[PDB]
């Protein structure tokens, strides 16, 4: 029972800072899933590679595991796809198949990028091509960063999430969207910390990768392994991204104050001011919910608490799933960090849905990626880095297709 | 102008809210009214086997 | 002399079984290590239909289930060759369950059952405990009930089978495979005594007011029909009724065997000592309606047959008076063209702990709301074919679930019919 | 054989009930855990009357508590003798009416009585042949009375060929607690004139008295005053729990009593109660209980009986009696005060004696009484009830939860045609 994780880009090698820094905290034969690390950093940058070959875990990580090329992609999709990605990818993927080559009943692969960088984008799409063709039947977990509407970092990040997305459709099997501005108003709102950096992002991101994976390193009152969200979450094969949340996200002052049981957190796993991902769920009609349990937690509160949901009417279900849930519990209580901003809990929930409020982000993109792409500003330099004009408008309208199909389906 | 068109609106949904708040006690009643008259249906069944 | 084998597949069979034998090894007095330490020679005069080492067989696709076998007590009992178990999972996924990874475990399980099988003299029948919702429980199990009729097709054969409900609802694929597994039920078990856990939650929130019913407890209740249902082979009787005669006497028509299951004495903790122990007061906590473990209230239909297995030193006159009068008073409920619609059976020996206990198992007409309750909600997913890519990219094809849906459609039809 | 369940509502119906089953208990010489203790025989065989034996020596009490308020219940049962009720029998709501006859009898009984019935369907169709049922309440309150004669009703329609009693206390002018006593009381009233098989009217006021004068207690709480009421009880229905010279039972006792069909509210009496200081300076022979027992000082109503005419009466005595002086006591005290007697029926007494007195007493007596003095209390109410009607006083939180003027004008008729026919047959 094995799953092995790669780290994209600058974006998803510090999320993986905080993911192995609470693996080896939490495991101090369940420990087997995981460990040397199951991992290969990969980046064209090495300044943030050898932040971990300098850091507290240089021992920890085998030496060639951390992949650092030798210029970057200058956050051009087109670079870092066709130009540089060509000689990282390589000795990417021949590092993969002996460290599955190591593992006997591999679950799946797990891979963290962000779509507005170059790497992230370009490399990280490459790379999952090319292990669909190798493997193909495993599964492909993507806990993509899209960029958020109204807080940005870059200028051309939406040339690079529709040309990322492109290829997202159709090689990874189950894709989670997490924005940053969405957590940052999370860490704002729930935890009080008033100016957040990535730091604190990145570890409540692993504490989610945590929650959904514990079903394999530890026994459940009702196991849930990683081939069950490919079924019973993806009802058709071109709607996977699934909103996320977690709770309780509370601060230690709070926490203890509280009383938390399952049929509230239950509850505010559901509320829009609770998710990962800046879209309003009113605004769209739930297809399935996937319920993770962690703690002291008995199968009677927990589907108590899902039949409080579906009879309330401020968030309704489509009609072609009138059982939409997936639950799931583990005996395992959620471990903390020394320094990490989140008090321990009793009992905690990750929840990962589907709707088509996501039908709504891809339009938002649309339009901003729509306005500068005609006047071609900005395309000179995609296309002299190996690409051309066709592609921009062929990507174009395979999101129409997209927007057209949650349309339907919700209907 | 448009700070009261807004509250116009917020007035118009809540009109609504209110009204979905009493189409669930129709519903509600109205199910145990089945339950209690099938009943009455068997007892006069059961009469007429008698 | 006559023999019982025994069958667990998928995480909800393993731990249903594991409490099973629990039970009936602490009432055989056989200690977890395995060896004898109990009272009566009674016991060990039938202790070969079970048995000292249990003849059962674990099965599945995921072993955190054997290793929590193993963890708990009398988890040193098997025999660690009878722990047949794959190792890939095909999880809540039928069509993988039942085509894909059954294909490749399903000849070693047959190879260890069948040695089991001709191990002893004279098989009675198999005793399968499965779910209806998973998918390495259903459909491998549900595999292994076809092929084991190829090979033994003379012998009885029981399936404790818990159904999904909508208000129970583990996961969003119930459906899909609830009406599968029906399809192959009806014409392959011999009879199945269905359960959910919707009627077993409103049993531990009423009658025994327990506070936090954990999976223990509803697999102890389940344990204690199972032990209750076999009592008459393994111990002496004022009036005896082996399985084949209580098949017989229950089944009017080839394809109504799916059975109700009620269990008295049920009783809080407080109101532990507070209580009598009659053959009246056990008969109607046996026929109220609210003590049936499926969610389909009898008492919107009528009964076909009913049975009642009793425990314990009792006049076999008392059971008489009851049985006419609940026929008598209750007339509407129950069927016409038959008269006396009540089997009725009496053994000594009680279930350790109580002085006089009672199993009901009722062929109602009341079953046909359940199915109805089921092939509504796979109506409409099946219509805009939701979720079917999972199933059909693995060989199954669409014809499959209209067929399955033709044979749902058509049961509730002549449970209508005969009602 | 005879079978009698007992059924308790209300705040005042459960510490009654309490005390009762604690002196029954004793009578039978079971100890608070359940067993039986007993020394003779006598007490054995008829301990199915209102007891069930449950497992070896376990005799549970066939009483069912019903209420809106949990403090009520749980008082009852972290005292000595809780732990003996079944907890089944233990019905009861959440919301509360709160001295409501509305809600009472409308809004929350519509919810629970259906619950209380199943427990006293399975409690009545558990014995083999009944004898009636016992109903204690209240006539002020909304939980006790509103419910608890909603209750009555039900009965009668599911069977209406057993007896039922029924202790009610009714409020009273001097004693009046709550102010929405009017509207309750000619309501219930109003119920239990078409339901009720036989009414035995108590009061708070006359509770008071007695407690002061002849009992001389410093502190009466609600433990001795209910004390008195289970004594009264118990002396009711000790002729189907134990044999005696001459059996009168309920059925027997009532047809004795009810000369007309709407003529079924009983006034009460007990004797011996003595002081402390006294007890000593007293014997104890029939003379001194018929004149105890008689005394309209000692009635256990407000209702001086004095006032008006005895229609019938009738006295059960206890302990080893001979009759010949029974009939010729109660004769005496017929003869002397003849007119208040009514005249055109002849020894209006009926008479019966039972052989175990109650533990600690050689001689006890219980007196019941059906004057007509009780038309002052139905105009003292009825006066107060009109008083508040006329210009609607309160009449808005029962309108506009259901009922209608024309209810009110029903149950001041049916009053007002009752007292006319009570001063009638005066
Ligand atoms: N959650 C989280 N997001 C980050 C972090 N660092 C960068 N990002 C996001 O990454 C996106 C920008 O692209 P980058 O990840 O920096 O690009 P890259 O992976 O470094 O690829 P190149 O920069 O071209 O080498 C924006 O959405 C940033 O918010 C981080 O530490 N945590
Ligand atoms: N001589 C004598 N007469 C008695 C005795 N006991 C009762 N009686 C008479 O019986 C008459 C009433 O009839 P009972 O026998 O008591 O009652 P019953 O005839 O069984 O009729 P029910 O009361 O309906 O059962 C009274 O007038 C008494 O005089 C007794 O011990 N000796
Ligand atoms: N009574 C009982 N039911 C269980 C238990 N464990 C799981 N279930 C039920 O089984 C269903 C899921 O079946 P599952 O174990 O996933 O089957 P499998 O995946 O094929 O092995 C859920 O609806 C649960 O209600 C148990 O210990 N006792
Ligand atoms: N004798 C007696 N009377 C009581 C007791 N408790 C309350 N009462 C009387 O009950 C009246 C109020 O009725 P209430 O308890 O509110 O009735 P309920 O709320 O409907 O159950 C008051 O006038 C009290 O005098 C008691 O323990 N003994």
């Amino acid at each position: 029972r094995e799953v092995i994780s790669i780290h994209i880009g600058q974006a998803g090698i510090q999320v993986g800072n905080a993911c192995w820094e609470l693996y080896c905290l939490e495991h101090g034969d369940a420990f087997n899933t995981f460990f040397v690390p199951r991992c290969i950093f990969l980046d064209l940058e090495p300044t943030v590679v050898d932040e971990v070959r300098t850091g507290t875990y240089r021992q920890l990580f085998h030496p060639e595991q951390l992949i650092s090329g030798k210029e970057d992609a200058a956050n051009n999709f087109a670079r870092g796809h066709y130009t540089i990605g060509k000689e990282i990818v390589d000795l990417a993927l021949d590092r993969i198949r002996k460290l599955a080559d190591n593992c006997t009943g591999l679950q799946g692969f797990l891979v963290f990028n962000a779509v507005g960088g170059g790497t992230g984008s370009g490399l990280g799409s490459l790379l999952l091509e090319r292990l669909s063709v190798d493997y193909g039947k495993k599964s492909k977990l993507g806990f993509t960063v899209y960029p958020s509407p109204q807080v940005s970092t870059a200028v051309v990040e939406p040339y690079n999430s529709v040309l990322s997305t492109h290829s997202l459709l159709e090689h990874t099997d189950v894709a989670v969207m997490l924005d940053n501005e969405a957590i940052y108003d999370i860490c704002r709102r729930s935890l009080d910390i008033e100016r957040p950096t990535y730091t604190n992002l990145n570890r409540l991101i692993a504490q989610v990768i945590s929650s959904l994976t514990a079903s394999l390193r530890f026994d459940g009152a009702l196991n849930v392994d990683i081939t069950e969200f490919q079924t019973n979450l993806v009802p058709y094969p071109r709607i996977h991204f699934m909103l996320s949340s977690y709770a309780p996200i509370i601060s230690a002052e709070k926490a203890y104050h509280e009383q938390l049981s399952v049929a509230e957190i239950t509850n505010a796993a559901f509320e829009p001011a609770s998710m990962m991902v800046k879209c309003d769920p009113r605004h769209g009609k739930y297809m399935a919910c996937c319920l993770m349990y962690r703690g002291d937690v008995v199968p009677k509160d927990v589907n108590a608490s899902v039949a409080t949901i579906k009879t309330k009417r401020t968030i309704q279900f489509v009609d072609w799933c009138p059982t939409g849930f997936k639950c799931g519990i583990n005996y395992q209580p959620p471990t903390v960090v020394p320094g990490g901003d989140l008090a321990k809990v009793q009992r905690a929930v990750c929840m990962i849905s589907n709707s088509t409020a996501i039908g709504e982000i891809f339009s938002r993109l649309d339009h901003k990626f729509d306005l500068m792409y005609a006047k071609r500003a900005f395309v000179h330099w995609y296309v002299g880095e190996g690409m051309e004009e066709g592609e921009f408008s062929e990507a174009r309208e395979d999101l129409a297709a997209l927007e057209k199909d949650f349309e339907e389906v919700g209907a | 102008l448009y700070y009261l068109l807004g509250e116009r609106t917020r007035r118009e949904h809540l009109a609504m809210d209110m009204k979905v708040r009493a189409s669930q006690q129709l519903k509600k009643d109205s199910a145990d009214d089945l339950y209690t008259l099938t009943a009455h249906f068997n007892e006069m069944r059961a009469a007429k086997e008698q | 002399m006559r023999e019982i084998v025994h069958i667990q597949g998928g995480q909800c069979g393993n731990q249903i079984g594991a409490k099973f034998w629990e039970v009936v090894s602490d009432e055989h007095g056989i200690d977890p290590t395995g060896t004898y330490h109990g009272d009566s020679d009674l016991q060990l005069e039938r202790i070969n239909v079970y048995f000292y080492v249990p003849r059962a067989i674990l099965m599945d696709l995921e072993p955190g289930t054997m290793d929590s076998v193993r963890s708990g007590p009398y988890g040193q009992i098997f025999r660690p060759d009878n722990f047949v178990f794959g190792q890939t999972g095909a999880g809540n996924n039928w069509a993988k369950g039942h085509y894909t990874e059954g294909a490749e475990l399903i000849d070693s399980v047959l190879d260890v059952v069948r040695k089991e099988a001709e191990s002893c003299d004279c098989l009675q029948g198999f005793q399968v405990c499965h779910s209806l919702g998973g998918g390495t429980g259903s459909g491998m199990g549900t595999l292994l009930i076809s092929k084991i009729r190829e090979e033994y097709p003379d012998r009885m054969m029981l399936t404790f089978s818990v159904v999904p409900s909508p208000k129970v609802s583990d996961t969003v694929v119930e459906p899909y495979n609830a009406t599968l597994s029906v399809h192959q039920l009806v014409e392959n078990a011999d009879e199945c005594m269905v359960l959910d856990n919707e009627a077993l939650y409103d049993i531990c929130f009423r009658t025994l007011k327990l506070t936090t019913p954990t999976f223990g407890d509803l697999n102890h209740l389940i344990s204690a029909v199972m032990s209750g249902i076999t009592c008459c082979l393994r111990f002496p009787g004022q009036l005896n009724a082996d399985l084949r005669k209580l098949a017989v006497n229950l089944i009017p028509f080839p394809r109504l065997h799916f059975f109700m299951v009620g269990f008295t004495p049920l009783t809080s903790r407080g109101s532990q000592q507070y209580r009598a122990l009659t053959v009246p007061e056990l008969t109607q906590q046996m026929w109220d309606a609210k003590n049936m473990m499926c969610a389909a209230d009898p008492r919107h239909g009528r009964y076909l047959t009913a049975s009642a297995l009793f425990r314990g030193r009792m006049s076999t006159k008392e059971v008489d008076e009851q049985m006419l009068n609940v026929q008598n008073k209750n007339s509407s409920y129950f069927v016409e063209w038959i008269p006396n619609n009540v089997k009725s059976s009496v053994c000594d020996i009680p279930p350790k702990g109580l002085k006089m206990s009672a199993t009901f198992i009722g062929n109602s007409t009341a079953i046909q709301e359940m199915f109805k309750r089921v092939s509504e909600q796979f109506t409409a997913m099946f219509r805009r074919k939701a979720f079917l890519h999972w199933y059909t990219g693995e060989g199954m094809d669409e014809m499959e679930f209209t067929e399955a849906e033709s044979n749902m459609n058509d049961l509730v039809s002549e449970y209508q019919q005969y009602q």
